[PDB]
DNA sequence: TCTCCAGGCACGTGTCAGATATATACATCCTGTGCA
DNA sequence: TGCACAGGATGTATATATCTGACACGTGCCTGGAGAC
């Protein structure tokens, strides 16, 4: 008679019945449907796994075996879609991207 | 109960000269509960209970603390290792606010290591000490090493020196020993270099160093003799040798203790 | 066909004539610390105490500082230990060896005043019988 | 009433404080035989006075 | 009583690099991160519902917040995770 | 809405990376002295 | 007046010994997610 969560029911890490706890009484709408937040779990897990892949190889590009939020920082703005999504969020001790403009070099 | 009393008493007069002494002889016959002596027979001198410092290796730390709980129990002792929040409880309570002389309170002896002293360097500056004893003082034989440095910058004015064999003869480390003993004097080595080699170098030390040996005592204790056993290479030790230098010090000295090494 | 303990023994000279000794020295019922020099010495001596099965116990400088307690008052209250794997520094300074007189220098030459504070760790009062310090 | 749960605190952490402090400064046989199994087999037993054969 | 998602964000992190530290102020930043999109996703889902005279908030509504949200690339990719998932939590026959 | 049990929190204990240290011999560099 | 050679000093080079130092794993618990109607 005893079974394992929805989470492993739809193969996800992410805790579906507390996605669905959060929709409830998050007060969005009176009735939530039951697909509901399976689709929304496998999306927040989808993009998690996104961002960690990024913070990944960023931090493998830097020898370390730590993340830093040097390398989240890198990892959100050397990519195109996450800057259009984060572009008006600031992140903690995060810096800037080494740049300069063409003519400001001692071009001679 | 020994003639190391007429020794603490030696060191007691020259300690009413004003000067840090130097014991220079072998470890065996006590030196440990001569020390202890001294501290005791001190503070029935000048009524002292207060700031002393012991500085010991670390598997001798423990020894320490056990022949002072056995020998002389009258003094509450503090030890300084393990763990940082340890570290911050004797910090709480090793408090020494008030100076000179105090009676109720715990940091009568202060028992460490020799890292814990050289990587606290930023809380030991202050506290400023009374008596620090240093035992075991070959690993201050260099003159460069930072631990050397920390032990330098202290405010404790009382240097004395506890090792069993002082004599290490790398010519810089009797300047550095001496330059710790009184830090005004001895600050220049190249005049201690320049200022018949065998003779005169015998009676510099004479004011400080006393002379004992082990060959005063009754002798149950064996009288090591030293059997020494000398062998020869197996094959497959052997060619190794040729080996190593076919490809052209520790190595083959590991290739001697065992091949499979 | 595995690797031979007979065949480990053997091919070492050293470890021979260590394993010559060691059959005397136990057939007369006697107390043995043994010296090394480094950590590979004494991670190769307890596969050979296990051939014998004898109660051996080791303290190095990678030891915690509580075993070092214990350790030491199992050797002055229990006289059924046999062998005493001491690093160079380690038990060689102020440790309370005097119920011990054979010492087993196996490598011990490095500087004469680590040597100096090694005998003077086990030759100590209250050494009831005579000291002899073997060097191979 | 605060001067009294005052000086309990201080009490109670210099208790705490003193027993770490001791804690830290005064505190820091024969091999068992090879397992027998003998499931679904027969036995043979020569006792002093008597033999046995348990079969199956 | 305080609730993280640390557990299921280093499950995440172990399947796709198993010898990778974290820190808790990154742990902090991700946190943010996915209740961010989390509540922009349910306030576009609210908003459409209420804006089509329903009361259910059902799958297909999550799916079109999801195009309206994230660019069009991620987006496909995230609405074929969500289908794939969908799917097969639907099969329970 | 009733029931009911294990998920994930919270709080303990151990294990490979850094930092001073010995250390002796060998090699390189600089300085001084002697010679043309 | 310069150059070369020799001698002395300093630096290097690679396991130890210690020895912390901040990291990852073995037990409680309680409550909230899951099954049933």
């Amino acid at each position: 008679k005893a079974s394992q969560s929805r989470s492993a029911k739809a193969g996800l890490t992410f805790p579906v019945g507390r996605v669905h706890r959060l929709l409830r009484r998050g007060n969005y709408a009176q009735r939530i449907g039951s697909g509901a937040p399976v689709y929304l779990t496998a999306v927040l897990e989808y993009l998690a796994a996104e961002i960690l892949e990024l913070a990944g190889n960023a931090a493998r590009d830097n020898k370390k075996t730590r993340i830093i939020p040097r390398h989240l920082q890198l990892a959100i703005r050397n990519d195109d879609e996450l800057n259009k999504l984060l572009g008006n969020v600031t992140i903690a001790q995060g810096g800037v991207l080494p740049n300069i403009h063409q003519n400001l070099l001692p071009k001679k | 109960k020994e003639y190391q009393l007429k020794g603490l008493n030696w060191l007691a007069n020259l300690y009413d000269q004003g000067i840090n002494g130097i014991l220079a002889d072998e470890m065996g016959l006590g030196k440990t509960v001569q020390s202890i002596s001294v501290l005791a027979h001190l503070a029935e001198n000048h009524n002292i209970w207060g700031p002393f410092l012991v500085v010991t290796p670390a598997s001798t730390l423990h020894n320490w603390v056990n022949e002072i709980s056995k020998f002389l129990p009258q003094f509450k002792i503090l030890p300084y290792w393990g763990n940082a929040n340890d570290r911050k409880v004797l910090r709480k309570f090793w408090d020494r606010k008030n100076l000179r002389y105090n009676k109720n309170a715990p940091f009568h002896v202060m028992v460490t290591s020799y890292q814990m002293v050289v990587t606290d360097a930023n809380y030991l500056q202050k506290m400023k000490w009374q008596y620090m004893i240093l035992d075991e003082a070959q690993a201050i034989k260099s003159s460069q090493s930072s631990r050397w440095k920390n032990l330098l910058s202290f405010h404790c004015r009382n240097r004395l020196l506890l090792t069993g064999t002082p004599i290490q003869n790398s010519m810089q480390e009797l300047w550095a020993l001496l330059h710790f003993i009184m830090p005004s004097l001895f600050d220049s080595h190249d005049e201690f270099n320049e200022w018949q080699q065998l003779r005169r170098l015998h009676m510099i030390l004479k004011p400080f160093m006393l002379r004992r040996v082990k060959k005063n005592v009754q002798s149950e204790l064996g009288d090591k003799i030293e059997i020494d056993v000398l062998c020869d290479l197996t094959q497959r030790q052997a060619k190794l040798y040729q080996v190593l230098k076919s490809q052209i010090v520790m190595q083959f000295r590991k290739v001697c203790n065992h091949p499979d090494l | 066909s595995m690797p031979s303990m007979d065949r480990f023994i053997t091919e070492s000279a050293k470890l021979r004539k260590l394993d010559e000794l060691l059959v005397k020295l136990k057939s007369e019922g006697h107390r043995v610390l043994i010296y090394f020099q480094m950590t590979k010495m004494m991670d190769l001596m307890e596969e050979y105490l296990t051939y014998r099965q004898y109660n051996h116990i080791r303290l190095d400088g990678s030891s915690k500082l509580e075993d070092r307690r214990d350790l030491v008052h199992d050797w002055q209250t229990n006289p059924e230990i046999f062998v005493f794997l001491l690093s160079t520094r380690a038990g060689g300074l102020g440790i309370n060896l005097t119920a011990a007189d054979t010492v087993i220098f196996y490598d011990s030459d490095w500087n004469p005043t680590i040597d100096s504070q090694a005998m003077d760790r086990a030759h100590r009062l209250g050494q009831t019988r005579q000291v002899t310090v073997y060097r191979l | 009433k605060n001067l009294s749960e005052k000086r309990l605190e201080e009490e109670k952490q210099d208790t705490i404080n003193k027993l770490l402090k001791k804690r830290a400064g005064k505190s820091r046989f024969v091999k068992p035989r090879r397992p027998y199994n003998s499931e679904g087999m027969t036995r043979i037993l020569r006792r002093y006075e008597e033999d046995l054969f348990c079969t199956f | 009583r305080k609730e993280t998602y640390s557990s299921y964000i280093y499950k995440v992190l172990k399947q796709t690099h198993p010898d990778t530290g974290i820190s808790q102020k990154s742990m902090s930043i991700l946190n943010s991160f996915v209740n961010d999109i989390f509540e922009r996703i349910a306030t576009e889902a609210s908003k459409l519902a209420a804006y089509n005279k329903k009361s259910t908030i059902s799958a297909r509504e999550i799916q079109t917040a999801v195009r309206l949200i994230l660019p069009g690339e991620l987006a496909k990719h995230a609405v074929s995770e969500g289908t794939r998932a969908v799917t097969k939590y639907s099969s329970s026959t």
